């Protein structure tokens, strides 16, 4: 399946940061990288083939990951759905998707449930 | 452009979560 590198993901949170607002850079060197290639390397050894449950790594780990000083929430959302869009599932916007996000954030929703809630939205 | 189509499309909700 096609995933979303940390150089691919810092390039759309910087896309983002200019056509939206909020403020610049990454909180620290390396953190994409890890939490991105922890991403990929789950998916491969847990043996992931569900599109949805891949999105939800992505959006959860983004989410609380931290790697920007800002917009982390909107560069979970956005990759996540990038990474449906590359792997031929159509997204839209809906208005489920901020709290949805918010809730990944903040621990509240896990992973699965994030996946469910995509899987419904999209699949 | 492949970013820009994707803030297209999500332009409302990226525009909340500001
Ligand atoms: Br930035
Ligand atoms: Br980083
Ligand atoms: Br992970
Ligand atoms: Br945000
Ligand atoms: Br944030
Ligand atoms: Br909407
Ligand atoms: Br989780
Ligand atoms: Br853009
Ligand atoms: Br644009
Ligand atoms: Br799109």
């Amino acid at each position: 399946m096609r995933h979303i590198s940390p150089e691919e993901l810092i390039a759309l949170h910087d896309a983002n940061i200019s056509r939206y607002g909020g403020l610049p850079g990454m909180s620290d060197p390396g953190r994409a990288e890890a939490i991105i290639g922890r991403v990929q390397a789950r998916v491969a050894y847990e043996e992931i083939t569900d599109l949805f449950e891949v999105s939800a790594t992505y959006l959860v780990a983004t989410a609380r990951g931290y790697i920007f000083n800002d917009a982390n929430k909107r560069t979970a959302l956005n990759s996540a759905l990038l990474f449906l869009r590359r792997n031929g599932v159509q997204v839209f916007d809906s208005p489920e998707l901020a709290d949805l996000t918010v809730g990944a954030a903040t621990g509240e929703i896990s992973v699965s449930s994030v996946a469910d809630t995509l899987r419904r939205l999209y699949g | 452009a492949e970013f820009a189509s994707l803030f297209d499309t999500l332009d409302s909700t990226n525009k909340e979560m500001v």
